[PDB]
């Protein structure tokens, strides 16, 4: 999990930019706020 | 341990220069019927393991083939612990002073009897009974 940094969170919000409230969500949460998920898609746990 | 991320985890100790995050989590779930917010008090007691360290190198071998590599952890299973309703783990200081280094010597012992049946049972530096019991103390509030 990546806490987003100040320049982290301005791409985003820029990626959004277009659409209003798109970024609007983005650039009201503060920086450091918006995590990042980046969840593990290996696997190894065979299921049952 | 997903295959691909085992060899790479094998790599690490075997070679690969990292630090794994050795996240010893003291979780003490407790209950809320005598009280208690956040009932569960954890804590992880990391071990950056040094890459290719005494440690590691014995992982290496553990992930290497055999069965018989005692990992020595440094101190790291606290003793003492005084854990309150709060969600915090947090160790005696003073009952252990380095709390780091004044825990209890723990040892790692994965056996993998193929038949790989990877077990894993955790020893102690002075494992008594303490390979299948590990005896520590939860000072609790």
């Amino acid at each position: 999990i990546i806490p987003f940094t100040a320049q982290a969170y301005e791409e985003l919000s820029r990626q959004f930019d277009p659409q209003p409230l798109a970024m609007q969500f983005i650039s009201q949460y503060s920086p450091e706020d918006i995590v990042t998920a980046q969840i593990e898609g290996s696997s190894g746990a065979l299921w049952r | 341990i997903s295959p691909p991320s085992r060899a790479q985890m094998k790599r690490e100790l075997y070679n690969g220069t990292a630090d794994i995050t050795l996240r010893f989590t003291w979780n003490f779930q407790r209950d809320l019927a005598k009280g208690g917010t956040v009932e569960y008090a954890n804590e992880k007691h990391m071990l950056a393991l040094a890459p290719n360290s005494t440690a590691r190198r014995q992982l290496a071998s553990l992930l290497e083939g055999t069965s018989d590599q005692s990992v020595v952890i440094p101190n790291l299973f606290p003793k003492y612990i005084r854990a309150p309703n709060g969600p915090e783990a947090n160790p005696v200081k003073q009952l252990q002073p380095n709390e780091e280094a004044d825990y209890l010597g723990v040892r790692i012992q994965l056996r993998r009897e193929q038949g790989f049946l990877e077990w894993w049972v955790i020893e102690l530096q002075e494992c008594r009974t303490d390979c299948n019991l590990l005896p520590m103390v939860i000072f609790s509030d």
